[PDB]
């Protein structure tokens, strides 16, 4: 389903125009609450004094249809950011005049132009609206893909036809005056003349609440039904991504079909998109959604979080195909029934991987000893109801942390998923370092090795979401150093993720240190703004097993692990073919560890979360 | 009268005079539950805009943004819902019927103008688009958009059939000429001023015209000359129109929206102010039977005529 709405500069009657619009399948109305053509004066008489209504009445709607139906649009006649200082007075003034009563009608959006390079003056008086009194309505800025200059036709004869991606710095500057204000989207206009997919791809970023589609960019088939060209269905197709409202504007041009084909070829194509992935279809829901990163080492997961992890078969499938690859290459033919294999699973949880150890020792025929160590109690108890009513005396439940245990016998494989987003930020080396004494000199770590990737990120919305963490009592900026477990959605990758940190279990090193400083540069060959750094990782479980949430090498089906964000303070503007070099550390004391990190080029940001004094990571 | 609406919407948005004397008006109602206008015809034009005492009358399906005649009963009509409709009397010159009705623009159709040949018509519109039309096959011949912003004003050129002048709000004065490949010519002063808001040709000199902007400036500009002629200062907002008389040495009326009206030379020296409107003044008509009349309508539903000292 696709919402929509039809754009409109001429309502005679209000009554008749909605019914009309509701009929053709459109769910709101773009309408001027003004007349387009009634000029307002502010200061000079007699124009002033103009008697009668200025408007025509609310009562003509319902409250339900005003906060619902009706998107108002500022008259065109308002130029804020004249170069007559008459025309500045009476455009501020018919701003204020027709925003107040967008305001008072409750109108849910309002409709404002960006159709030139300076909107300064335009900036600040809508700041000035926007911070008077608190209200929650949206402001979408009207903003053409190409430049109407960019878009005439060579018609005149003595004017001929970075530069094309102007439109953008007109809505990117407009935002910044405004400093990022959470009721102001961009409602991006499409031409016929597409531009470069650069431009297209950074517009993905920039918080695109509506699409509007005029008439004349539709093409007409044998039928006459009206369609668009492979380049513009490409354009909906990512646009549907996003889940955005379409707006159509214009006449009927296809005047021989009712105009409400226009919107059925919208709805056409929207059934047809590719087939949403398993991915897709599951995390529905929590796209951009910040979440706090789980700590299972400092805290104790609720019953809950451990069901959303069992809830993916392919990760624990992986899991006991790691386990079954291992059992074989330990353990020979001649020997499958006189070697039992000491497993102990670290950190069992509710016992998933020690239902997989058990599927993983059925199809490998081969027999094993099961240690199930957890130390959340709460998780415990569920272990040893599995424990007694099903599993038996082949595992042996040990409510303890592993690196305290004094295990009875050393293990032949020990079999951990203490592996978060950023693999190593839920301090899984720190607690397989301290299990690995009772490891046998030739035992098996499963994962053996993990590797976390960075890539940088840009997305006005994200950042904005970040800056709207901020709370009580604690420091104003402390939200952006502390990174975010969220499915990212509404964001521009600006260069392939590179890796950052990385783990090898059982570790032989004499001197082991899981401190990390890693430098990694990004070449970026598109003009942007730097937000955040998104955070995959890999991981090796045995072998060719391996499981990955990196983009490039994602396990197919497998949605247990979002990526993670680490931000920035200040957003960094980044040009064509320069190179963002950023810096990662990854801090440890006797109690805390944590993440450092800081951008260096082209500019250079503060460093994050020094001394983990925004964020750290319990032992 | 019959098929005459009730009463007329305040704000009459033109005046033009037919060759016999009639007054041909339209108005457009800018506020209230209903945004439409009208056209009225008043064979006494003393009497307007008294809807009592009308020759005839109609009300459209919007406003009226702007009217022209087409030559002495038909009247072209650029309407806000981006139609250009034509309107023609019958032979009782007492109904108003619709000829036409034809939505190709896709904003409000802000200017219209009746080439010289009679059959063919120009209108500019907010879709920054100017569409040559056809007025006996009823359809557009050509559509322009060599603006980069709304189409301000377009004005055809008095006895060629091919030429019109138009202007925008990007600062652009185009002159056309759709024999050529490339019709639009960009002229006026090379160095960007402030937007133009009106246009009007000369009636004799081929090559001359007047333009007035935002700033209140009316400018003499010869075509054959690429630099502003003369200019003067006469109002004190935005102008509106310009319009010249009927006499061989003609006058320019000039009308803004600072409520006044005035009438210069042909050195853009004042010789006549009016400050008979309370509001916008949006539309000037010179009598064809007396030389020394200047009808002006306004927003505040005032027709005034105008003793012009000749
Ligand atoms: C074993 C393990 C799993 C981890 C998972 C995650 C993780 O991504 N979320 C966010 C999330 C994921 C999937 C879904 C949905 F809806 F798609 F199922 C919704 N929300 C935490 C959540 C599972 C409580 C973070 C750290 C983890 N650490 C671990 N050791
Ligand atoms: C299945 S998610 C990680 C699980 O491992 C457990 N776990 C994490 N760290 C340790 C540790 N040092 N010793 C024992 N169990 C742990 C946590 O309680 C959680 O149930």
């Amino acid at each position: 389903r696709v919402s929509s709405g039809r754009d409109l500069n001429c309502v005679p009657e209000i009554a008749d125009t909605l019914g009309a619009v509701a009929k053709q399948g459109f769910d709101f109305l773009c309408m001027p609450v003004f007349h387009p053509r009634f000029k307002r004066e502010f200061i000079q008489e007699p124009a002033k004094n103009r008697p009668g209504p200025q408007t025509r009445s609310d009562l003509l709607l319902s409250g339900r249809d005003w906060n619902t139906l009706i998107v108002g649009k500022l008259s065109p006649w308002i130029r804020p950011d004249s170069k007559v200082e008459k025309i500045r007075r009476n455009s501020e003034a018919a701003m204020l005049q027709e925003l107040n009563f967008g305001a008072y009608l409750g109108l849910p959006a309002f409709l404002l132009p960006l159709n030139q390079e300076d909107n300064t003056n335009l900036a600040r008086v809508l700041t000035n609206h926007i911070h008077t009194g608190h209200h929650s309505s949206m402001f979408w800025m009207r903003v053409p893909l190409v430049a109407p200059e960019d878009l005439r036709d060579d018609i005149i004869e003595n004017a001929p036809t970075s530069g094309e991606e102007k439109t953008w710095m007109w809505w990117h500057n407009f935002r910044t005056l405004c400093d990022y204000s959470k009721r102001i989207a961009v409602a991006l206009e499409i031409g016929a003349d597409l531009p470069s997919n650069h431009v297209i791809d950074r517009w993905l970023g920039e918080p695109i609440k509506a699409a509007i589609l005029p008439t004349s960019i539709f093409l007409t088939n044998k039928k006459g039904f009206p369609v668009l060209s492979k380049m513009h269905q490409r354009l909906i197709f990512r646009l549907l991504k996003l889940e955005v409202q379409f707006i159509i504007t214009g006449t009927n041009h296809h005047s021989e079909k009712e105009f409400c084909s226009y919107l059925q070829y919208l709805e056409y194509l929207s059934q047809n998109r590719p087939p949403p992935n398993a991915y897709e279809l599951f995390a529905k829901g929590y796209e951009d959604y910040l979440q706090s990163p789980l700590q299972p080492l400092m805290d104790n997961l609720e019953s809950q979080t451990y069901e959303v992890f069992e809830k993916d078969p392919i990760k624990y499938s992986q899991y006991q195909q790691a386990i079954y690859k291992c059992l074989l290459d330990r353990v020979p033919e001649e020997e499958k029934d006189t070697n039992v294999q000491v497993l102990m699973v670290l950190g069992a949880g509710r016992g998933p991987l020690v239902n997989a150890s058990l599927r993983a020792a059925k199809q490998a025929d081969r027999r094993i000893k099961l240690y199930a160590v957890e130390k959340n109690p709460n998780a415990v108890v569920t272990l040893e109801n599995w424990q007694f009513e099903e599993w038996g005396s082949q595992v042996t439940v040990v409510s303890s942390d592993m690196r305290e245990w004094v295990a009875p016998e050393k293990a032949d494989i020990i079999v951990s998923e203490l592996l978060g987003s950023f693999a190593d930020n839920e301090l899984s080396p720190e607690c397989l370092d301290g299990a690995q004494h009772f490891l046998k000199d030739d035992g098996v770590s499963i994962p053996g090795e993990y590797t976390s990737f960075l890539a940088p990120i840009s997305s006005s919305k994200l950042y904005n979401e970040v800056r709207a963490c901020r709370e009580k009592d604690r420091d104003p900026e402390a939200q952006f150093e502390m990174p975010y477990v969220v499915r990212l959605h509404n964001f521009h990758q600006l260069s392939a993720p590179q890796p950052c940190f990385t783990f090898s279990h059982p570790n032989r090193d004499p001197m082991i240190d899981n401190n990390r400083y890693c430098t990694l540069e990004f070449p970026v060959e598109v003009n942007t703004v730097l937000h955040g750094f998104a955070g995959y990782f890999e991981t090796v479980l045995y072998q060719d097993i391996t499981l990955s949430i990196r983009p490039e090498t994602h396990s197919p089906g497998m949605f247990s692990w979002f990526p993670i964000l680490f931000p920035i303070k200040q957003p960094i503007t980044v040009r064509e073919g320069q190179t963002i070099c950023v810096r990662f550390w990854r801090c440890s004391n006797s109690k805390k560890v944590w993440y450092e990190w800081a951008v260096t080029a082209p500019v250079c940001s503060a460093i994050h979360n020094p001394t983990g004094r925004s964020y750290t990571i319990g032992l | 009268p019959p098929n005459a609406p009730a009463c007329m919407e305040r704000q009459l948005e033109a005046a033009r005079y037919r060759s016999d004397g009639a007054l041909l008006l339209g108005a457009s109602s800018l506020s209230g539950r209903c945004w439409a206008g009208s056209l009225w015809l008043f064979k006494d034009p003393c009497a307007a805009p008294n809807e009592g005492f009308c020759s005839a009358g109609v009300q459209t399906e919007a406003g009226v943004a702007d009217l022209t005649w087409v030559g002495e009963r038909g009247i072209l009509v650029a309407s806000d819902s981006g139609a250009v409709e034509l309107w023609e009397l019958d032979e009782n010159e007492t109904l108003i019927v619709s000829k036409f009705c034809k939505y190709e623009h896709d904003d409000i159709v802000s200017t219209v103008s009746v080439l010289s040949s009679g059959t063919q018509a120009v209108s500019g519109s907010k879709d920054i688009c100017i569409k040559v039309w056809d007025l006996a096959q009823q359809v557009v011949l050509s559509s322009y958009r060599a603006h980069a912003a709304q189409v301000t004003c377009v004005a055809a050129s008095p006895h060629k059939d091919s030429v019109f002048l138009s202007c925008s709000e990007d600062n652009r004065i185009l002159l056309w000429d759709t024999r050529c490949p490339k019709p639009a010519s960009q002229i006026g002063c090379s160095a960007p001023g402030y937007l133009p808001t009106s246009l009007a040709w000369h009636p004799q000199q081929s090559e001359v015209f007047v333009f007035g902007d935002e700033n209140g400036t009316v400018s003499l500009v010869d075509t054959k000359s690429t630099s502003c002629v003369l200019s003067s200062a006469v109002h004190s907002q935005c102008v509106t129109g310009l319009v010249f008389s009927p006499h061989s040495v003609p006058f320019l009326a000039s009308l803004s929206e600072d409520c006044s009206l005035a009438v210069l030379d042909s050195s853009l020296s004042e010789l006549f102010r009016s400050q008979a409107h309370r509001d916008f003044v949006r539309d000037a008509t010179w009598s064809p039977l007396n030389h020394s009349l200047l009808t002006t309508v306004g927003w505040d539903h005032q027709v005034v005529h105008h003793v012009v000292p000749t």
